[PDB]
């Protein structure tokens, strides 16, 4: 989080470089978020 | 005059665009439709239809779904009149066949026959 | 209760003709269309991280659809065929037939993603929160058959995406 | 007063209007004395002319004028009176009074069928 | 350089819409009018509820009837911005396009939260709307509208004293108001040509009768005007949006009818005839008294009409659509004659065209 | 002509002495709504669906056993006739389960239907539903009972035209149920019919359970060949298969009925 | 409660499984054919039979508006628990 | 049977007209295989415009012709101006399709198709 | 908003106006994402009596198009309606 | 029946009532039967002949000066022997109002194209002519507008099929796309969804 930038900004994910096998150093993906953290990364909550 | 003396039959199955597969082949049935017996409403059985004989529905090879190759599988037409219906299948060129509407007979309906005296009408139980 | 754009006169006294001239041979509103090109250089851009950050979205959303169940592992639908009698696109394809234990379910549960018109009616039509249409928008594929769902691949999406759905549906179902 | 401008595209402001009014309204009448005096077209667009052309003769103003032939501008009052003449010119060819050419089939505007 | 001759050939997005619609109910054929002026969604849901409602001899509730003029005006924000973004970006202008499109992102996020969908929203429907709007929503609203002003003037800054945007639009596509009444003209169309014209003042609709604003009127007939018009019309929607927040009544959304509109998902479940009401209304649909009627609205592109045909039944018989592209497009022909070939791309600007419901 | 004259809405009908309200609304094209009253069946009068106002006649008469007397005026239309039919309806829709999605009966429901056309949109049933036993009357006739609404369409089909006899009514007032009484298998050749009269899903069919859905079936009309009888039948099939086997009504062969082997 | 043909192709909850000489097993060759191993029939029949007092007992799927519309089931079987026709949560009446 | 006529008012005006449009596609014929750049040859296409006027050639109603002459010149028209593709002129030369089964045997031996 | 009082002060005079006052970013002044649960209103048909539909049927009041005229004295000439009465020129701002 | 119900606007309904009326009385050799909707809408249905005298004069009489056509529009219904129903909306922006203006043909009889009334008829008619076949006899320019360019068929008949009769795909063989009968992997599922019971007893046909 940082409340202090922009609506769109203040809430980001770094990608893991390892998620099911596959090595996701460079290959992030948007799909790579577990769903319990899609509501809140995608804000559609306040509540992570 | 403006008006030209035309004494040919009325025939426009060269401007309808229909693939002669279509026009000479297919089966036109004009008809009342049958009352569904799951109901007793019958304002669905005011009107003539006109439906054509279905072609093969054959299964996807991919998810199973109904596959067709026949475009008038899904055309149902309505009709006022049998008249009317008869007239749209001539000049279409279409090869029809009618069935007469099937109204019900008229009943004659008694209460008082469910409590007779001396015939076979009597209910057993109400 | 109307405006008149463009019905000004211009004044034709010697300030207002020089000050036209002025702005004709001085370049005056260009300067300004520059300074305003200028003023959007020090702001700070409107870009977000994609993927690293995410668009806004509410629990509204309607993204890749889902069969769900009950808190059981029952699942909700129940085989009636209100969400392809109201599928706008006919997306959706359902044969269905009592199981082993005489339940109302399912066989079939097709929904072709790619007639689907993603309208939500299939969720709104259904009377148990069986079909939802998740959150889910990144799910583009590399071949078209692969986005011809059948059963499997909702249940599968329901299992996938419940934690998420049922806190949107927790999040809207008083507005439905 | 010299009007500057009607507003509407194209139309040319009129120098004089009242005398414009007059001769259209005057022509209109003209024109329409060719048509029998049962069609209902003649009785009603000499009614309305001779309201208009009463209003115009009875009016110097043009702005009051506006406001009680209650039609726009003045310039579209004065293109409504050349439409009309045109019209009952066309009228006359047409003889749009006379019974109607054919009854329609039976079930022609029977809705729903 | 000049034009002599400019024929259109349309149909490249012909899909058959309005033969679609008469293999569907009335709430399935009503998706479908989300995808006719694609930027225009929401005034195109409105126009055919207006339509259904007027056929089905009911009306929406209060707050259904604000939602649809705040929302209404929301789409004529977003229809103006892509009018005249793409018609500078056309010419040549390609900063102001993406200036205004972050605002109208934002419009399309109060789309999504009032219905799930950032554009196609199904929302305003016969009856009402689909879903009352979440808590918060008007606040945004008024968050956007606020700042919203300042937008529009840096867009004017950028284009409208511009000598270089005037060169290629003052004396450029001038139509008289005979031949813009006589063309089938309507909007903007109109009213650039100094046509005293717009329907939501003179055949007004849900509650435009009592919102309060203004109708931009040109003089000169030309691409100018009609610019100086759609930008004048985003003041004068701002202005509406306004008027649209403080006024907004409590009350349902959708018609208490539920022969019309479905019930809640609360009583659905609870309650008898409300189950059945909810069964037949999304597999049957509602039965639409036989008739037909002419509902028209101004939408932002124009005079947008749904000549709908009923014949008692649960799905349209006939639904022509009018569009303001197609008369506009017909008229293209004589606004460009003696003109260049770079100035049809301002008048095919001008006329706000966008062929989804050119083509139907 | 012994015909006396009659008015259905003002307009004047020539109807036969000893006709019914119900058949001469019928001879002007209304159908007045019904549950337990079926031209082929004896005449019950419970259900009260069709109480139509005779005009200056304060009280709604039962439009399917009530003689026309000469010179009536039947207000089909009238504002306590629709008030008696909004009140009929809440009272059979009052102990009626939510079951009309998993309900066979569903899209082809008579109950649905004219709950749509005749009853009002919304409850005002705030009590506790009753819920009835099912039965078990053979392998043919699916029967969930909590759906019945005591039409005696049953009892009235296997006594007369089934000629059976062994179906009644248990119980009563609410309590009242439809049934065998006992666990007796019903077994007729024409067995299959009452899943046809049954206006609701409290008969459905146990082969058709659950499979399909009656929008989306093709309805074709065809001919019964597993006799010699030559039954008119509606072979309705969704996408490429064949869904069940419904009678055409044919006043001449198969009145509206077939057997259980066609069905 | 996936099983498994003798071809080694699962079997879905429906029963489904192609053939030994079925062509169409040529789609999941190099790819996978994708079930789902949570079965609704094991499932449901892992809940216990819920023991109510009542002759009638109501049933709408836990959650009010959120589960499926309210039924009431019977109870007078005592050879046979009362099911719901929505859910299939089953009920028995204590005495 | 008194009906308002469309361009012609018995059948001789009508086979004219037929005979000028038919005159019209012959001279346009080699202009459609140059710049189309069709790969048929100039009698092809000839046999092909006298297949589709000998597909006709069993009306009698006036009407019914002078419809047909105006929608050859609306196909003419789209020609001579290139608003077709090659495509929609070589959809005429139906090259894709298979050929169908034509006798009683070889239909009954496909499928259900009469 | 994080930009330094320069660049600001830059921003604005290059713009010529507050661009601080009105900013097209978003930041905390907007509505929270997650809501309180709301408690919708009913509609004027959720009435236990005198809530007959009939006395309510919108539907049912619509009547077929009646028939002015059909083919089966000095009476005023019409319009269709009153002429558009001449809208006024706008008080809040007419560009005069 | 406040709430719910759409109030009647019984001021337009009387206004649209006389001027129906005087449409009806000063063209009596053309129009055929003259009806108010319950929605307060004019309808004057018309003989095909007066085409251009019920537009000319609709568009340039004094008291009613329809300057803009709004729409054009033709309705097939196929149990009519004059089967296209020719509608032209028109508005008027002198008195606030709407007239439509109905008329027939079937296939072959033409209607007398309405540019040299309103030259925004010149695409509609054409598109009328594109989706029903309806011609217009003296028109500019009447050719297809929305259907490709080797179409064959009228889409928006009645008895023209929802996929119609081709459909096209690209032919690696010939290089070219290519036009084929119409295949589909899955069939548009027909739903008979009309209900048994009358709806609207008000609108019930009288049986024969
Ligand atoms: C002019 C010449 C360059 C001088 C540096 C400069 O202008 O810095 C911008 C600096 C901050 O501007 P701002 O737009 O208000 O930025 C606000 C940020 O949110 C505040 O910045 P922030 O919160 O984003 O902090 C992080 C940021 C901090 O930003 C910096 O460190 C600025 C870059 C310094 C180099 O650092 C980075 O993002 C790392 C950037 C590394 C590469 C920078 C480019 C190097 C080019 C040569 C190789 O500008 C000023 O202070 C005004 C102009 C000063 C001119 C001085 C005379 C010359
Ligand atoms: C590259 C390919 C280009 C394809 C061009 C396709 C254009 C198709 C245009 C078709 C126009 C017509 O079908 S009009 C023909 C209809 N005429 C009739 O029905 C009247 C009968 N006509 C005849 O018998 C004609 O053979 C004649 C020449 C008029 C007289 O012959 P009969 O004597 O013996
Ligand atoms: S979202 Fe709409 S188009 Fe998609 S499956 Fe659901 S009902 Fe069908
Ligand atoms: S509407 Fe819901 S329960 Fe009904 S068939 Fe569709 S998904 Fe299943
Ligand atoms: S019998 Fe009719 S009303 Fe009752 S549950 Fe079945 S479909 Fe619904
Ligand atoms: S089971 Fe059906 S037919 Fe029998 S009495 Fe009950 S509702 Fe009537
Ligand atoms: S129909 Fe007369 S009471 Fe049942
Ligand atoms: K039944
Ligand atoms: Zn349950």
């Amino acid at each position: 989080e940082d409340n202090k930038q922009f609506f769109g900004r203040h809430r980001w994910v770094i990608y893991t470089t390892e998620m099911n096998g596959k090595n996701t150093f460079w290959d992030v993906d948007g799909s790579m978020v577990p769903p319990e953290w899609h509501r809140w990364l995608h804000c559609m909550t306040d509540d992570p | 005059t403006q008006l030209i003396t035309v004494d040919e039959k009325l025939d426009i199955t060269t401007l309808t665009g229909v693939p002669e597969e279509h026009i000479k082949t297919r089966k036109a049935r004009i008809f009342v439709p049958a009352r569904n017996n799951m109901q007793s409403g019958v304002n669905n059985t005011k009107k003539w239809k006109m439906e054509f004989d279905t072609r093969e529905r054959w299964e996807n090879p991919l998810m199973g779904w109904a596959s067709t190759a026949d475009p008038l599988s899904n055309l149902v037409l309505t009709f006022s009149t049998k008249e009317d219906a008869i007239a749209f299948a001539e000049k279409n060129g279409w090869s029809y066949d009618v069935e007469e509407r099937k109204v019900p007979k008229p009943k004659s309906k008694s209460y008082g026959a469910n409590f007779s005296w001396n015939k076979r009408t009597r209910v057993s139980t109400k | 209760t109307y405006k008149y754009v463009n019905l000004r006169e211009p004044s034709m006294d010697m300030k207002s003709v020089t000050d036209r001239a002025a702005q004709t041979l001085l370049w005056t509103e260009l300067i300004r269309g520059l300074g305003m090109t200028l003023s959007y250089l020090f702001r700070e851009p409107a870009t977000i991280n994609y993927p690293f950050e995410k668009g806004p979205l509410s629990p509204r959303f309607r993204g890749e659809h889902a069969l769900r169940r009950y808190p059981s592992g029952e699942e909700r639908c129940i085989a009636c065929k209100l969400c392809e009698a109201v599928c706008p696109a006919q997306a959706i394809t359902i044969e269905a037939e009592p199981r082993a234990d005489g339940s109302r379910r399912t066989t079939r549960y097709d929904i072709d993603m790619t007639k689907c018109i993603y309208c939500g009616f299939c969720q709104e039509a259904c009377p148990v929160d069986a079909i939802v249409e998740g959150p889910n928008f990144e799910f583009s594929t590399e071949t078209h058959e692969e986005l011809l769902y059948n059963k499997e691949k909702l249940l599968n999406n329901g299992d996938k995406w419940e934690a998420e759905i049922a806190a949107n549906i927790q999040a809207d179902y008083l507005y439905r | 007063l010299l009007k500057k401008t009607t507003g509407l595209v194209g139309l040319a402001v009129c120098e004089t209007p009242h005398e414009r009014l007059k001769i259209l309204y005057t022509k209109i009448l003209d024109v329409l004395g060719h048509i029998p005096k049962n069609a209902a077209y003649r009785k009603y667009t000499e009614q309305i002319t001779n309201e208009k052309l009463s209003i115009v003769k009875a009016e110097p103003d043009v702005k009051k004028l506006e406001e009680q032939l209650q039609g726009g501008q003045i310039e579209e009052v004065i293109l409504q009176a050349e439409n009309e003449l045109s019209l009952a010119r066309k009228m006359i060819q047409w003889k749009p009074w006379e019974p109607l050419v054919e009854e329609p089939p039976a079930s022609q505007w029977k809705w729903p069928i | 350089e000049m034009v002599r001759k400019c024929d259109p050939h349309i149909g490249l997005l012909h899909r058959g819409t309005e033969k679609l619609i008469e293999y569907k109910t009335y709430l399935q054929a009503l998706p479908y009018f989300d995808r006719l002026d694609y930027v225009s969604m929401m005034c195109n849901e409105q126009a055919y509820s207006l339509a259904v409602e007027k056929l089905l001899n009911i009306q929406p509730p209060p707050r259904a009837q604000w939602i649809r003029v705040l929302f209404g005006e929301i789409t004529r924000l977003l229809n103006h911005i892509m009018a005249v973004t793409t018609h500078a970006l056309d010419i040549g202008a390609m900063t102001p396009f993406f200036w205004m499109f972050e605002e109208r992102e934002k419009m399309f996020e109060f789309y999504e939260r009032v219905s799930g969908a950032r554009m196609h929203a199904a929302y305003v429907r016969p009856g009402g709307v689909h879903q009352d709007l979440p808590l918060g929503l008007m606040d945004d609203i008024y968050e956007f509208s606020k700042n919203f002003s300042l937008r529009i003037d840096e867009l004017e800054e950028m284009l409208t004293n511009n000598r270089i945007w005037r060169n290629r639009t003052v004396d450029i596509g001038v139509v008289t108001a005979e031949d813009a009444l006589n063309y089938g003209f309507s909007g903007v169309m109109l009213r650039g040509s100094g046509i005293q014209w717009d329907l939501r003042k003179t055949q007004p609709y849900d509650v435009y009768d009592q919102v309060e604003f203004d109708v931009p009127i040109g003089s000169r007939g030309d691409c100018y005007d009609r610019y100086l018009c759609r930008v004048e019309e985003m003041r004068q929607s701002i202005r509406i949006i306004s008027q649209c927040l403080n006024k907004m009544p409590p009350g349902e959304i959708k018609v208490d009818d539920a022969k019309v509109s479905p019930p809640k998902r609360a009583e659905m479940k609870t309650s008898m005839e409300s189950l059945i009401h909810h069964f037949k209304l999304y597999t049957e649909g509602y039965q639409v008294p036989p008739g037909a009627t002419y509902t028209a609205i101004e939408a932002p592109k124009g005079e947008f009409g749904v000549y709908l045909v009923s014949d008692g039944s649960s799905r349209p018989y006939r639904c022509k659509i009018k569009a303001p592209g197609f008369a506009h497009l017909a008229g293209l022909d004589k606004m460009s004659k003696g003109h260049m070939l770079a100035d049809v791309v301002a008048i095919i600007g001008t006329q706000d065209i966008v062929f989804g419901e050119v083509d139907r | 002509s012994n015909l006396i004259e009659v008015f259905v809405d003002g307009q004047s009908v020539m109807v036969e002495p000893g006709t019914t309200v119900l058949q001469a609304c019928e001879k002007v094209g209304m159908q007045i709504p019904r549950f337990c009253y079926h031209e082929r069946l004896s005449v019950a009068g419970n259900c009260r669906m069709c109480l139509v106002e005779i005009e200056k006649a304060p009280k709604v008469v039962a439009a399917c056993a009530m003689p026309v007397m000469k010179g009536w005026n039947i207000l089909t239309n009238s504002e306590k006739t629709k008030k008696a039919r909004e009140g009929v309806m809440e009272f059979l829709l009052a102990n009626h389960p939510l079951d009309c999605p998993i309900c066979d009966q569903g899209g082809e429901c008579d109950l649905q239907d004219q709950s749509m056309m005749f009853g009002s949109d919304r409850s005002r049933f705030l009590e506790g539903k009753r819920a009835v036993e099912d039965k078990n009357i053979g392998p043919l006739v699916k029967t969930i009972m909590t759906r019945c609404i005591q039409c005696t369409r049953c009892i009235r089909f296997a006594s007369e035209i089934a000629g059976v006899d062994d179906l009644g009514t248990t119980g009563r007032g609410n309590d009242m149920q439809v049934g065998t009484y006992i666990e007796k298998m019903f077994m007729s050749e024409l067995s299959g019919n009452i899943i046809d009269i049954c206006p609701v899903g409290a008969l459905t069919s146990k082969p058709y359970a659950f499979t399909a859905r009656p929008w989306e079936t093709r309805k074709t009309e065809s001919i019964d060949v597993m006799d010699a009888v030559g039954s008119n039948i509606v072979v309705s099939t969704r996408t490429g298969e064949v869904m069940r086997i419904l009678p055409r009504m044919h006043e001449d062969i198969n009145e509206e009925w077939i057997s259980d082997k066609t069905r | 409660g996936v099983r498994t043909s003798p071809t080694g192709e699962k079997v879905t909850h429906t029963g489904q499984v192609y053939d030994d000489e079925d062509y169409r097993r040529v789609r999941f060759v190099g790819r996978q054919k994708e079930v789902n191993e949570n079965f609704a029939i094991d499932l449901i029949a892992e809940q216990p039979v819920s023991q109510v007092g009542s002759r009638v007992i109501s049933c709408d799927g836990g959650g009010g508006a959120l589960g499926h519309p309210r039924v009431y089931i019977n109870l007078d079987k005592e050879t046979k628990t009362g099911t719901c026709g929505y859910c299939g949560l089953q009920f028995r009446q204590q005495h | 049977t008194s009906v308002k006529p469309i361009f012609s008012r018995d059948m001789n005006e009508a086979k004219r007209r037929v005979r000028e449009l038919y005159r019209a596609w012959y001279r346009e014929v080699p202009n459609t295989v140059h710049l189309f750049q069709l790969d048929i040859s100039v009698k092809q296409g000839r046999d092909k415009v006298r297949e589709m006027f000998k597909k006709n050639a069993h009306v009698t109603d006036p009407r019914v012709v002078d419809l047909l002459v105006i929608k050859g010149k609306m196909e003419l028209e789209e020609t001579i101006n290139v608003w077709k593709q090659r495509t929609h002129v070589m959809r005429f030369f139906h090259e894709t399709e298979a050929p169908r089964p034509k006798d009683f045997l070889s239909k009954f031996y496909v499928g259900h198709d009469p | 908003a994080s930009a330094t009082r320069l660049i600001q002060g830059l921003r604005n005079w290059a713009s010529g106006r507050d661009l601080q006052a009105k900013l097209q970013l978003r930041y905390q002044e907007i509505s929270k994402r997650t809501q309180p649960p709301p408690k919708l209103p009913v509609g004027p048909s959720h009435r236990l009596s005198n809530n007959y539909y009939c006395a309510r049927d919108g539907r049912r009041e619509a009547m077929p198009p009646s028939i002015v005229m059909s083919s089966q004295s000095e009476k005023k000439a019409v319009s269709p309606a009153p002429p558009i009465k001449r809208w006024e020129l706008s008080q809040d701002e007419p560009y005069l | 029946t406040r709430p719910t119900v759409r109030p009647r606007n019984d001021v337009a309904h009387k206004q649209l009532s006389a001027f129906g009326e005087y449409v009806a009385e000063i063209l009596p050799k053309y129009v055929q039967q003259v009806q108010v909707s319950c929605f307060s809408e004019l309808e004057i249905c018309i003989h095909p002949d007066g085409v251009i005298p019920v537009l000319t004069f609709l568009r340039d009489h004094s008291n009613a000066q329809f300057k803009s056509l709004a729409d054009l529009t033709a309705v097939d219904i196929p149990t009519r022997q004059n089967r296209f129903e020719i509608v032209y909306n028109l508005l008027s922006l002198r008195f606030n109002s709407r007239i439509r203006v109905k008329t027939y043909t079937d296939e072959l009889t033409p209607v007398e194209s309405s540019v040299s009334v309103y030259k925004a008829a010149n695409w509609y008619e054409r598109e009328i002519w594109d989706m029903f076949g309806v011609f217009f006899a003296n028109h500019p320019d009447l050719r297809r507008i929305l259907t490709d360019y080797g179409f064959e068929g009228h889409p928006f008949r009645k008895d023209f099929p929802l996929s119609g009769y081709v459909e096209l795909r690209y032919d690696d063989e010939v290089k070219r796309v290519v036009a084929e009968p119409v295949e589909l992997a899955q069939e548009f599922r027909k739903f008979d969804l009309n209900s048994p019971w009358e709806a609207f007893p008000a609108y019930r046909q009288p049986p024969e």
